[PDB]
């Protein structure tokens, strides 16, 4: 830290793309909460009912003491997120992607203002240009060796 | 608890590597061939020899590749420009040919 | 012979194998859901003892299905039966093919069996992607009795779907329809060779032994034999003199 | 082969071949080996001609079964709540020597 | 570099290659045709910018293709997540079952190099023996100036 | 468990051949060019003189053998396909000046310097396919003389992954994964017990009460703790074993057991590529003590 | 092993705590599953409907097959989570937070 | 800052700790063995005679 050595060096990874795409096993979901004593939301209610009669023998019969209760006619919510390549997308579309040069992104149609005595050497316009988000996304030549 | 506590399934591992007896008194490396080779009891009348295994089953059909070392080496004798001959010797096993 | 090296150079497709990616090709985020087709789920007819001529009478021995489950997306105007313009210049901008306003394209019947979404790739035709047999449907649920102005405007059409790499488990039935085999994410392989080009050159083979020699007395020098491991000597040496970690 | 010469690839060999005699620089040519050193600060050839080791075969292990490990039981145990003391007792082999 | 060359063609130790090395920075790439080529041999062949990528960059085709689960249709915007899950065309099949550049893909061969420089050696041999150069120590160069392009 | 025994190296995060797989294309087919050498024993550092020497080498096809797989499966069920474009050898020379040069042909010319190449591995190669099933294997070499001999450095290995060399081909392998005994991605080789060594069939090597068991070195004690006496390191080995790829290894034994510094650690070692396993009741037990114990399949 | 030679030592990124606090790109959701062929929950019901009628010129008309279907009046839900503090959160508020 | 002052080694990522707390079992009970040397400045490396 004295003579403030530390060589300059970008990640491996970034520079010179390397795409196997990414890889996902099981579709792990997330599903509704709820407090505790819950876990499901959409489901109806259906009482407690028996059929020990005391006249009939072939048929049910609805007791006395409980009349409500939270069930489901199927089994409880979820919303699938590959990951595996949720944090790609999120890792390309953001370390070369918005790494790119002004010449291949485009300036947003909603700007206060940008340019407006700023340029592309400016924090302004140089972070609030759009890149290509269509140029270089998680299928890219996948497979293959090759930083765009 | 496994009975007063757990019990113990012990087990060691190894890849990328062989495994070596030397053929020598102290099992260590003294020579690159041994004091056991440069023997006369190894150098005189000749011998015979069984080594035995006991391998862990083996689900399908397997090998073994055993791996007896001596020196195979060679020379190369250049004498007149355009015109060669490469000897040839190994020992023990001198390209051991017998009819 | 330290610098002598056999310059190779050719060709060679990697089979149907090479999987150079990890799991899935093409999409891999929208879970194992599906696109959206024509809904056609219905059991059908029998054979059975029924029609006849009056040994039993048979009731009614039909029940036809051809709805379809979709999804609407972009946003137009009015939606009336020319279509929909999603825009106006000199008069009604009739929505483009390959996008048509309100809703959008779906997956007609004539595609060879239906997959889910995990597991879609077809083919383009245009510098813009579209296809062709493009065929539109409006829809109107609510009939109270007034106004039949639709809402919707789907494009059905068939589509070049196929599975090259994705394979599935347990499909919903075995009858070809329009269920939902939906093959996907297969396994991934890379196909290379060894470190050090192990193999390639025979070695060790005596028919196949090499042979350097010289003219004046051509006597061939070299006679491998089977018991010269040559693959793994050479690999044994170089961790030795080098970490054989290495990338040359 | 049950049939072999109490002195089949001997001496005359491992002399022939660099397995033994002498090294490199007792065998080398005299201006042979100027050079070798006089231009190998840019053109390896240090090792074309191999300098077979080789080890020394008397006096320095044993002959008579000896002992290479010993496990020793102890004497005088004692255990206690906290502690665990143990007399052990060591020998030292007449021409036998530890570290 | 390394005086290994004439005799030998292997990595010579790192303990030779720290920083402005030329081997180790030293990489070598490879890669087929990203639109499958261009519109000569496969017979199907096309290009799509960005409005018009099949769904965006992430057209992945043979799974629920992309759309509508990132952003949505309109051109380069890569905010909310609008969308139509529908089939993409493009990224071709390079490999599986489908996928060939007539007889088999092309090939775009590049190489990198990045932290070194570049160093003809003004000598005889090309590799290191002094500091300055038998090639300046020379009298053609001792001798009559001369000059140089 | 279920894992020991499989060539892991055939593996996909296998990154050497997630790398190797590339510098050629992702796609199925890649129009390639390459500089392959080689390596035979004999003449890898041998330096001809003046005056031409006729030449004659061959390369292979079986995709079982030119050509690596992460999951490992013969490349012919679909036919993979290489075919060589055009060849040649081409030749870095030395610039060698000439009254300099016609010296060392003057002396290279020499009986007294003769070169000469000796083989790294330096050994021979015996197969012998063991049953499957079959526990001991027994080798009974035959007579014959013994001077010079080293050792026995030795590994066991599949049967499907490994080959037969010979000819050509050999239409059989099916297998496109790792050959071990040509990478030494040996995993199947602590799958050893015992190892004995018979001379003259009266006299055994070494004997002398030299391991605590010289009839055999013992490479491990039976699973059900037997020999938790004779075991060791915290591992099966004996204290015997332990005791030679210690021993013909790091010359360090007789008084020190420390690490020998990696220096001498690199690959093929002994010490880093060891690794001591410990485990407990996966069912907490048979059914026998734990008082309530279970089996539970899918 | 053997000397239970094992240095102890803590993360790096632990002790001294390095903040670049974390970095996010696409806002990535999780959006209804639903088995396959669906994906979308929240959606009504529409019949196909056509014009062609035998009598009149711009007007619509319901056809006889299909009565109900599923779709939506929207997209396809989801919930956004920032993985990359998340994560982070999950690591202060388990590294050093809790020690 | 509310942390320079304690033992971090004592940590749970201590890779060691984590690593050494297995040669045994996850077990809280491990029917162990083990060799165990000394180091006792003044012999180590001393070798006695007959």
């Amino acid at each position: 830290a004295l003579w403030n050595q530390a060589v300059d060096q970008y990640d491996h990874d970034v520079r010179v793309f390397n795409n196997d795409g990414y890889e996902e096993g099981v579709p792990t979901y997330a599903f509704l909460p709820d407090g505790h004593g819950a876990g499901e939301d959409n489901g109806p209610d259906l009482s407690n009912v028996k059929i020990y009669t005391n006249g009939q023998q072939d048929k049910g019969n609805v007791v006395a003491g409980t009349v409500s209760t939270q069930l489901n006619f199927g089994t409880i919510p979820s919303y699938e997120i590959d990951i595996a390549a949720a944090t790609r997308r999120n890792f390309i579309m953001s370390n070369i992607a918005d790494y790119l040069p002004d010449k291949y992104k485009f300036s947003i149609r909603g700007f206060d203002p940008v340019t407006d005595n700023i340029d592309p050497t400016t924090y302004f316009y140089m972070n609030r240009r759009v890149p290509l988000t269509n140029v270089v996304d998680l299928f890219t030549n996948i497979g293959a060796r090759w930083s765009v | 608890i496994s009975s007063n506590q757990t019990v113990n399934y012990k087990k060691f591992l190894c890849d990328n590597y062989l495994w070596t007896v030397p053929f020598s008194s102290d099992f260590m490396y003294m020579g690159e061939l041994t004091d056991l080779g440069q023997n006369p009891m190894y150098t005189n009348n000749s011998h015979s020899m069984v080594i035995n295994f006991e391998l862990d089953p083996m689900d399908e059909n397997t090998y073994v590749y055993m791996l007896y070392g001596v020196f195979d080496t060679v020379r190369v004798n250049q004498p007149e420009r355009n015109v060669l001959a490469m000897a040839y010797f190994r020992t023990p096993f001198a390209t051991g040919n017998a009819v | 012979m330290g610098a002598t090296y056999f310059d190779i150079k050719g060709v060679l497709d990697r089979g149907p194998s090479f999987k150079p990616y990890g799991g899935t090709a093409y999409n891999p985020l929208a879970p194992r859901e599906a696109i959206f087709n024509t809904w056609v789920e219905s059991t059908g007819p029998q054979t059975n003892v029924v029609g006849q001529m009056t040994n039993v009478y048979t009731n009614q021995t039909r029940n036809d299905k051809t709805a379809t489950l979709q999804q609407v997306n972009s946003i137009s105007g009015v939606v009336p039966n020319v279509n929909l313009g999603p825009g106006l210049s000199q008069l009604a901008s009739r929505a483009d093919v390959d996008n048509i306003g309100v809703v959008g394209r779906f997956a007609k019947v004539d595609s060879a069996g239906v997959k889910q979404a995990y597991g879609a790739y077809v083919k383009p035709v245009k510098d813009d992607g579209s296809q062709s047999l493009n065929q539109t449907a409006y829809w109107l649920m609510d009939n109270g009795g007034t106004n039949y102005l639709g809402a919707l405007a789907v494009e059905d059409y068939t589509q070049t779907l196929s599975y090259p790499d994705t394979v599935l488990v347990t499909p919903p039935t075995a009858y070809q329809q329009v269920n939902s085999g939906t093959m996907r994410a297969c396994r991934p392989n890379y196909i290379g060779f060894r470190d050090n080009f192990i193999n390639l050159l025979y070695h060790d083979s005596g028919v196949c032994s090499g042979t350097l020699n010289s003219e004046r007395s051509g006597m061939n020098v070299v006679v491998e034999l089977q018991d010269r491991n040559t693959e793994l000597s050479y690999q044994y040496m170089l961790a030795d003199m080098m970490s054989r970690h290495h990338y040359f | 082969t049950a049939l072999t010469p109490d002195l089949t690839t001997a001496t005359p060999r491992l002399q022939y071949f660099h397995i033994a005699g002498p090294g490199t620089r007792e065998y080398l040519s005299e201006d042979l080996q100027q050079f070798i050193s006089a231009t190998g600060s840019y053109f390896d050839l240090k090792n074309k001609f191999r300098q077979t080791v080789v080890a020394p075969t008397r006096n320095v292990t044993t002959e008579k079964a000896q002992r290479l490990q010993i496990r020793f039981y102890p004497i005088q145990t004692d255990d206690t709540p906290n502690s665990y003391r143990v007399r052990y007792s060591v020998n030292v082999g007449d021409s036998w020597v530890l570290d | 570099n390394y005086n290994y060359v004439y005799n030998g063609y292997r990595f010579w130790p790192d303990r030779h290659y720290f920083h402005y090395d030329f081997l180790r920075n030293f990489d070598p790439m490879s890669r087929q045709g990203p639109n499958f080529l261009d519109t000569t041999l496969y017979d199907l062949v096309s290009s799509t910018p960005v409005v018009n990528d099949t769904g965006s960059q992430p057209s992945q085709d043979n799974v629920r293709n992309n759309s509508g689960f990132i952003a949505p249709r309109s051109w380069p915007v890569w905010t909310a997540q609008q969308g139509e899950a529908w089939p993409a065309n493009w990224p071709y099949p390079l490999i599986g079952n489908d996928a060939i550049s007539s007889n088999q893909t092309v090939n775009y061969k590049k190489f990198l190099c990045d932290n070194y420089l570049w160093t003809v050696p003004f000598s005889s041999d090309f590799m290191y023996m002094g500091e300055l150069t038998d090639l300046g120590q020379n009298p053609m160069y001792t001798n009559n100036s001369h000059s140089m392009v | 468990d279920q894992m020991d025994n499989v060539n892991p190296f055939n593996h996909h995060r296998n990154w050497g051949l997630k790398y190797r797989s590339q510098l050629l294309g992702n796609s199925r087919y890649c129009r390639f060019h390459i500089q392959v050498p080689q390596k035979y024993f004999a003449i890898k550092n041998l330096l001809l003189l003046p005056g031409t020497y006729t030449y004659e080498w061959v390369l292979r096809k079986d995709p079982n053998m030119i050509l690596q797989s992460s999951l490992g499966n013969d490349l012919r069920a679909d036919g993979a396909q290489i075919v060589y474009t055009e060849v040649n050898l081409m030749a870095n020379f030395m610039p060698m000046d000439h009254n300099t040069s016609n010296q060392l042909e003057l002396m290279l010319r020499n009986a007294t310097n003769d070169q000469t190449f000796a083989d790294y591995l330096g050994a021979k190669n015996a197969l012998y396919n063991v049953p499957a099933g079959s526990t001991l294997l027994t080798i009974n070499i035959p007579a014959r003389t013994w001077e010079g001999m080293r050792g026995w450095s030795f590994t066991r290995l599949k049967a499907s992954e490994t080959p037969q060399l010979g000819a050509q081909y050999d239409v059989g392998f099916k297998y496109s994964g790792s050959i071990p005994y040509s990478d030494g991605t040996f995993y199947l080789s602590h799958t050893f017990r015992s190892m004995s060594v018979l001379f003259d069939t009266s006299i055994n090597w070494p004997g002398n009460d030299r391991l605590l068991t010289p009839n055999l070195f013992e490479i491990k004690r039976p699973v059900a703790t037997d020999s938790e006496g004779f075991t060791m390191s915290q591992c099966d080995m004996t204290k015997d074993w332990f005791l030679v790829q210690m021993a013909t290894n790091y010359n360090y034994v007789y008084n020190g057991y420390r690490f020998w510094p990696d220096r001498h650690y690199f690959h093929y070692d002994f010490l880093r590529n060891f690794d001591p396993m410990s485990r407990q009741g996966p069912n907490f037990l048979d059914t026998t003590l734990y008082d309530l114990v279970s089996s539970t399949p899918v």
